[PDB]
RNA sequence: GCUCGUAGGUGGUUUGUCGCGUUGUUCGUGAAAUCUCACGGCUUAACUGUGAGCGUGCGGGCGAUACGGGCAGACUAGAGU
RNA sequence: UGGAGAGUUUGAUCCUGGCUCAGGACGAACGCUGGCGGCGUGCUUAACACAUGCAAGUCGAACGGAAAGGUCUCUUCGGAGAUACUCGAGUGGCGAACGGGUGAGUAACACGUGGGUGAUCUGCCCUGCACUUCGGGAUAAGCCUGGGAAACUGGGUCUAAUACCGGAUAGGACCACGGGAUGCAUGUCUUGUGGUGGAAAGCGCUUUAGCGGUGUGGGAUGAGCCCGCGGCCUAUCAGCUUGUUGGUGGGGUGACGGCCUACCAAGGCGACGACGGGUAGCCGGCCUGAGAGGGUGUCCGGCCACACUGGGACUGAGAUACGGCCCAGACUCCUACGGGAGGCAGCAGUGGGGAAUAUUGCACAAUGGGCGCAAGCCUGAUGCAGCGACGCCGCGUG
């Protein structure tokens, strides 16, 4: 190459996706979303359900109690925020 | 310094404060200056230390608030009264001296304390 | 810098060496980046094994072998192939 | 130990880097006070002077190119928004 | 001691959808030694080298809805009126 | 591919149900006995304190100078001469952040595992695109003095540099405006326009002896940062938090971020156990068990944390910076009393504790690492040797 090589193609990374309900929204552009998952017990073998809590960034804070949201995880946007809003699906009844 | 006076201990025996019981050097001697020997009791000590509270000890005065004359007409005066606990042979029971000491210890023959002291004035 | 070095993993009186590519700032008998051969200095002449293409890739990417790995590369001819020298085999 | 030479070279480096950093700081504060003064005339050339000093320091290696870029962008936006 | 009931666990019949659990394949990863099969060398073994298993898992793509599950419905047997 | 039971309650019986035993294992100790060889292992307690010797130096093919070597050199007949190989010391470059040690602290993204880095840095290595162009000032060393018991230090000259500074030109520095592709939202990758700018160095050569440096594209390598899952006991620990949670504007970082700052909201964590107490290096691994499981983290390997205790900065690509620096505390030592020096959880060894665990040995012969154009130098890493029946295997005492 008689000049600078631009780059070589690479496959961009794929980020995780989760869906959960909005629990708390009074956060001034942030929302709190409850996520649940199931993991098999290491010893007894039963299937159990555990609920978590993540903080999601909301550039325009429009979300109420319920308001199912699919979240995709980002860079550390804040001290305790690692998720951003993707879209609103199955709005609160 | 007289009886019932309290002094700060200037060594590492573990005692903090002692109370003068008797000024040695004669019957009915009143005041103890720098270089004078004191019978005293330990009114406070570091917990779990070598010396305990209430032990009757013998000490030498090394600092006085009251100014003391010197043969050349000069005076020396400290900001606190301090003493050093000694053995019967005039050696300190501790291993080091804290703060300066007066030069009268030289003429009172307290060479070990004089050597151990950080400064002699 | 990336180096190709011999790693010894034998017993006290059987000094078997493995031709491996490892980082310079590592111990001798450590976790190398990738092992690309071995060398047993206990046969009659010796036992020399070189992959000869991963070594070529590492040489083209910047890996620099030491004196014994260099001698083994010259013996196996892979160094000559990489450098364009005529004789590609001198075993 | 043969590290007294290293200590001497170290202290020489402290003096050199400290001097250049303090000069850069003084230039930055001069540009800042010009920015709040809002002359908008000599600040235009003070911006260029500060950029030259800061990327000269970056080339000298006393700082990093990332820090030089950050400070140059900050001073440029500082001149811009007024 | 008995009862009620919060969370929780668990749940009737049937239809459709998803395919999360479930399961299959494929790819990447799961360092080496050490554990095992098979060999090779120290007179043999201990010791050591090589090939394959191990690494019970995880991430990605591609197949299934038989069961659990999410959603959308329906029925009366459960339950209630 | 792998599952043993026996004893013991009663006048005699069957259950339930404890207690004990037969087996294996160890970084082992004790008692007695004791030949050798192959291979391994050996302060588990006091992260208690240390006498002593060695553990990081190298380059004259960067530079000024010549203390020594042989030296041609004047010749003293024991003194001269850097100009010469060579080189004490000195400037400069690199290394020194690797290697070696301990498991104290740590219940933590420390460790194992799998992702993200459109949030990143990256010397020496490879390699694409170009340059390698001009001036200046002092100083080390040396010399003359001065201070101090030393440790150390001042004043006056004096000589360089691949040391320093100032320059011309150079786009992955920035700003504004755009084009072209992409989605994963901030964005991501590449050109253009106008305004800004940013470095280099010379040295050697038995004449193809060779080295270099930077301006940047792209690889290789190392690392910084975030996330999910898993690996102790305790509720006789039930309410925890205020830079705490978020947002905004700045500052800071290689990089996102209350990391810091000014203002606004009242929020964030908790019965799926926060907060608190006890204990502990994690894992691959090791032992036992048919297995599931129970115990454990020692050889070795990967990582983490620490270097007398506690705290902090700088150099540098890169610092818990063991054999670097500053300060506070304790300890030890020298002193002329004014002041100074020191840290074996490196190798070897000493004191003390314990039932108890080893030489102040050899060599860079091989491998790895560092310095040159090298020849070469260093390496208590390493390769061995020495002591112990300490463990496995094997052979004899016919
Ligand atoms: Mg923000
Ligand atoms: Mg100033
Ligand atoms: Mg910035
Ligand atoms: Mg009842
Ligand atoms: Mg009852
Ligand atoms: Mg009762
Ligand atoms: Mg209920
Ligand atoms: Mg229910
Ligand atoms: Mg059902
Ligand atoms: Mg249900
Ligand atoms: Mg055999
Ligand atoms: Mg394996
Ligand atoms: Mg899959
Ligand atoms: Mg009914
Ligand atoms: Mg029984
Ligand atoms: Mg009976
Ligand atoms: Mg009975
Ligand atoms: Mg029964
Ligand atoms: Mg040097
Ligand atoms: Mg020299
Ligand atoms: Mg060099
Ligand atoms: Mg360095
Ligand atoms: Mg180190
Ligand atoms: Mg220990
Ligand atoms: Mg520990
Ligand atoms: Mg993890
Ligand atoms: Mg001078
Ligand atoms: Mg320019
Ligand atoms: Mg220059
Ligand atoms: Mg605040
Ligand atoms: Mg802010
Ligand atoms: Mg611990
Ligand atoms: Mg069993
Ligand atoms: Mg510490
Ligand atoms: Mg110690
Ligand atoms: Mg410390
Ligand atoms: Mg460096
Ligand atoms: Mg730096
Ligand atoms: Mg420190
Ligand atoms: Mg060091
Ligand atoms: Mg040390
Ligand atoms: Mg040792
Ligand atoms: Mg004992
Ligand atoms: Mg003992
Ligand atoms: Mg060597
Ligand atoms: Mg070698
Ligand atoms: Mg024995």
């Amino acid at each position: 190459g008689p000049k600078h090589t631009p780059r070589t193609p690479k496959p961009r990374g794929r980020r995780k996706t989760r869906i959960g309900y909005v629990v708390s929204d009074k956060m001034q552009k942030t929302i709190v979303v409850e996520l649940e998952d199931r993991m098999r017990h290491p010893l007894y073998g039963k299937i159990i359900r555990t609920t978590k809590k993540v903080k999601a960034h909301d550039e325009d804070s429009v979300a109420g109690i319920g308001d199912r949201v699919s979240l995709m995880e980002t860079r550390p946007l804040s001290a305790t925020k690692r998720w951003r809003l993707v879209e609103i699906l199955e709005k609160a009844k | 310094i007289q009886q019932e006076s309290r002094l700060k201990v200037a060594d590492n025996t573990g005692a903090k404060e002692i109370l003068c019981i008797r000024v040695l050097g004669g019957s009915s001697r009143r005041y103890a200056g720098i270089g004078d020997v004191i019978v005293a009791t330990v009114k406070d000590a570091i917990p779990g230390g070598n010396v305990k509270r209430g032990d009757v000890v013998k000490a030498v005065v090394v600092r006085t608030v009251k100014e003391r004359r010197r043969p050349d007409g000069s005076y020396i005066k400290f900001d606190e009264n301090a003493a050093v606990i000694i053995k019967p042979d005039n050696d300190p029971r501790g291993t080091r001296i804290f703060g300066p000491v007066g030069r009268e210890l030289r003429e009172k023959r307290f060479m070990k304390i004089i050597s151990l002291a950080p400064e002699v004035l | 810098a990336v180096k190709i070095k011999l790693t010894r993993l034998g017993k006290i009186r059987n000094p078997q060496y493995r031709v491996a590519v490892a980082d310079a700032r590592t111990r001798r008998d450590g976790r190398a980046i990738e092992v690309i051969g071995r060398y047993h200095p206990k046969e009659e002449p010796s036992l020399i094994e070189i992959n000869s293409e991963r070594a070529q890739y590492w040489l083209s990417v910047g890996a620099q072998p030491t004196e014994p790995v260099l001698k083994l590369l010259k013996i196996t001819g892979d160094w000559q192939k990489f450098k364009g020298l005529p004789g590609a085999q001198g075993r | 130990k043969s590290q007294q030479k290293r200590n001497r070279t170290n202290e020489r480096a402290r003096l050199r880097n400290k001097a250049v950093k303090s000069s850069l700081r003084t230039a930055v504060r001069a540009f800042r006070e010009a920015a709040h003064a809002g002359d908008k005339a000599k600040a235009a050339e003070l911006l260029a002077s500060t950029n030259r000093k800061l990327d000269k320091a970056a080339s000298k290696g006393v700082i990093h190119k990332n820090q030089a870029a950050n400070k140059k962008s900050a001073l440029a936006q500082a001149l811009n928004k007024l």
